[PDB]
């Protein structure tokens, strides 16, 4: 944890409680994974503990979201989602609650 | 060291050039799979036996994080900044213990000034909309 | 439109800039480093 | 932020005529009072004009001009702006009137060589290449045993081939001790085998060897190509005579001996003329017949100037440019005939002259100007008046080669530019033709 990440976490839950959406536009190597991870962390009040969310990102990133959720707090339930038709077919049938955020890119 | 470039057939000829001199590269490139954005991220950090890594700013310079960089090479420019400062801060990052080298390498007066000259007014212009 | 802009993010935008947070890792060094063209490329930059 | 900014390498030499970029004429055909190097020399440089137009036509065969007028008038500067003029596509082939006295060849074959030379040629060759890392090779031999068969498997980054070939390349293979995991290339035209090295994928296979590794080639193991080959009449001729080709002892010995010229016989150029014809109706072939300039002509002997009396009427012969110095010498090997410009009349009827003449002293200026920007200094206008000056006291050449002299001095003595003392003073450490031949008559007792 670091202070400046838990302050932008005390800003984000204003916007979400009055049902605005942000922008983290820090500038790049300052933890954005870390701070959006963090809605989990800092939002104890069950829609962040059992809530499913997803990620969508650029190819390339896909392995560092899903490491960094191993990373900060491991609790939560996280499904990748990249490679071959038959591996995301199987994930795809999971969600047929236990799936706290799926790790995607914007081709799929 | 980073070095970064459009062509995919510039980091051919990258690959081709550190073949030959003894370099130990490794690249990342459109055509890469998953598997490899993952394995060959995660050598060239927790290693040193990869002396430089080769990259296109558009597949490689967005949350690639490669901190164990010392360097940036731009062996070409792109007519638009941020790419660029992306591609840089995924050296200059938050777990360095360095300075951070960016090198731009620019032919004089036939077409890189051009790209250059919209990089620096567009790297001008895209400050007054934010501070 | 630069003052509106701004009203309109300042409420949804968080931008530190890096100074604010790595508070002690010094900025790049940027060097701009020139090339001629060779003898070879002289001559197909004027084909061009 | 911070710049790099590097370039170590010299640049070329500055030579007595790299200031001529082209005769200087405007469309018309007419001459620029200085343009594209040049200066002065007007009715020479117009006539100079048609005669490019004359080797761009290519319609003539064996016209030939000669330059002529006092040394320093510029002849070789006009037929150095004629080599530019054409430009590197056509040949233009320098000669010295004395090159033509071999120890090898007869006087009147040293012409032919030169002639040959100047008639380039322009060859779409196709060549069918086989290239890749030998992975296989096995030679065949069959019933009179003798090797009769090779089979060869090769393999690059676009898959692998078995190719069977002739047991001449099996013996070139041999003689480039080519081996298994070798990168090579064959011309299946020459049979030429090249070794290229040994294939990088076994780089790590020893802690220590000789060996040049190198990258798997690219493309098809078999693939043919168009080369699109520059060449001359002579280089058919003299690679004919003494064979370097093929693969056989012969070929590859007549490689190691001594490279003897030899007096090429007729019979030959007439056998490369028949087979470059052909080249020409094929489509395979573009003819450029060039320019043979011989400077100092005035010394071809006279066996060479009643040769040229033939060669200059031959339909194949090139354009020919001459240049003299000379007044109505004794021509070479006569013992006592003398002709205008050293040549006989009899040649000099075969030749259209174009006559070059003294300068006037603002003509000097005007070259001692663009001849010091681009020896690269920079010169004070009283030190250029000067020079010009000088110029009217003794010859272009000498008052130009004052400049460099002087720079030197003015580098010396910390100055930016050349300062009227500085050529004054080297004006009295060198002395020129004129004023050496006072102190040599009046000191003549002594040498
Ligand atoms: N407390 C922390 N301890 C260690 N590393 C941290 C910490 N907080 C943030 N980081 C670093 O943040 C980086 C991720 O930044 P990122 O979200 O990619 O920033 P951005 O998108 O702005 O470029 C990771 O390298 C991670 O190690
Ligand atoms: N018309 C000219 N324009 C420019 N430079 C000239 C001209 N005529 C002569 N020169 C230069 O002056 C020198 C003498 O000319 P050159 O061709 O060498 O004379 P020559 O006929 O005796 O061989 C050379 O450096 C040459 O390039």
């Amino acid at each position: 944890l670091k202070g400046y990440q838990l302050k932008g976490m005390n800003w984000l839950a204003n916007l979400y409680e009055q049902g605005i959406n942000g922008i983290l536009a820090d500038e790049m190597g300052l933890g954005k994974t870390v701070q959006s991870i963090a809605l989990l962390a800092h939002l104890a009040e069950r829609e962040n503990i059992w809530g499913p969310f997803l990620i969508i990102s650029p190819a390339s990133t896909l392995n560092n979201w899903h490491q960094e959720f191993t990373r900060f707090v491991p609790k939560f339930k996280v499904l990748p989602y990249w490679g071959n038709p038959h591996d995301r077919k199987v994930i795809r049938r999971f969600w047929s609650a236990p799936f706290h955020v799926v790790i995607t890119s914007y081709q799929l | 060291v980073l070095i970064y470039s459009q062509m995919t057939r510039m980091i051919d000829l990258l690959e081709e050039y550190m073949v030959y001199r003894k370099h130990t590269y490794m690249r990342l490139d459109g055509s890469s799979k998953i598997s490899e954005r993952r394995d060959m991220v995660a050598d060239f950090q927790n290693r040193n036996d990869i002396f430089v890594f080769l990259l296109s700013t558009r597949a490689g310079g967005l949350g690639i994080n490669l901190t164990a960089a010392d360097t940036v090479i731009f062996y070409d420019s792109d007519w638009n900044p941020t790419v660029d400062q992306q591609a840089m801060d995924r050296a200059h990052r938050l777990g360095q213990t360095k300075q951070v080298t960016v090198y731009r390498l620019i032919c004089k007066g036939t077409i890189e000034e051009r790209i250059l000259q919209r990089a620096k007014e567009k790297s001008e212009i895209q400050r007054m909309v934010i501070s | 439109q630069l003052s509106r802009l701004h009203m309109i993010l300042k409420p949804f935008m968080l931008r530190r800039i890096k100074k604010d947070v790595e508070n002690e890792l010094s900025d790049k060094i940027e060097i701009l480093m020139y090339c001629q063209l060779t003898s070879r490329q002289k001559l197909l930059y004027q084909a061009l | 932020k911070i710049e790099e900014v590097k370039s170590t390498t010299k640049t070329q030499r500055i030579a007595s005529h790299s200031h001529v970029k082209g005769l200087g004429l405007d469309e018309s055909g007419l001459a620029k009072q200085a343009a594209s190097g040049l200066v002065g020399q007007e009715n020479a440089r117009e006539a100079c004009g048609v005669i490019v137009e004359l080797i761009k036509s290519k319609k003539m065969a064996g016209r030939a001009v000669l330059l002529a007028g006092p040394p320093g008038t510029g002849k070789t500067a006009l037929a150095l702006a004629i080599a530019q003029e054409l430009g590197s596509k056509v040949p233009f082939c320098p000669m010295v009137g004395s090159e033509v006295y071999s120890t090898e060849i007869k006087k009147t074959e040293v012409l032919m060589e030169n002639f040959r030379r100047a008639i380039g040629l322009r060859i779409k060759e196709t060549k069918e290449v086989y290239e890749g890392e030998v992975t296989e090779l096995t030679p065949c031999e069959t019933e009179n045993k003798t090797i009769s068969h090779v089979i060869i498997g090769l393999k690059t980054a676009k898959g692998t081939k078995q190719l069977k070939l002739d047991p001449s390349i099996f013996e070139s293979l041999q003689k480039e001790r080519v081996e298994a995991g070798d990168v090579i290339y064959i011309e299946a035209n020459s049979g030429a085998v090249k070794r290229q090295g040994r294939c990088d994928t076994y780089a790590t296979e020893f802690d220590l060897e000789a060996e040049e590794y190198v990258p798997l080639p690219k493309g098809d193991v078999h693939k043919k190509k168009e080369i699109i080959q520059d060449v001359t009449l002579h280089d058919l001729d003299v690679a004919n005579a003494r064979p370097q080709g093929g693969q056989d002892i012969l070929s590859m010995m007549g490689q190691l001996m001594k490279p003897k010229k030899t007096e090429i016989t007729d019979k030959l150029r007439g056998e490369i003329n028949k087979v470059v014809n052909k080249y020409i109706d094929q489509g395979i072939a573009e003819l450029v017949p060039g320019v043979l300039f011989v400077d100092e002509v005035h010394m071809l002997d006279i066996e060479c100037f009643t040769y040229l009396h033939r060669a200059l009427e031959s339909s194949i012969a090139p354009i020919v440019i001459f240049a003299s110095n000379r007044g109505n010498c004794v021509i070479r090997g006569t013992e006592d005939i003398t002709s205008p410009h050293g040549i006989p009349l009899d040649l000099l009827d075969r030749v259209m002259i174009i006559r070059t003449m003294l300068y006037t002293p603002q003509e000097m200026k005007q070259i001692i100007k663009i001849r010091a920007q681009t020896e690269g200094i920079n010169i004070s206008e009283e030190a250029l008046n000067h020079l010009g000056e000088i110029g009217t006291k003794t010859t272009l050449r000498y008052s130009v080669q004052l400049l460099t002299p002087a720079n030197l001095l003015a580098k010396i003595n910390g100055k930016d530019s050349i300062e009227k003392e500085h050529v004054e003073e080297i004006s009295e450490l060198f002395y020129d033709a004129k004023s050496s031949a006072k102190i040599l008559a009046d000191q003549q007792d002594k040498y």
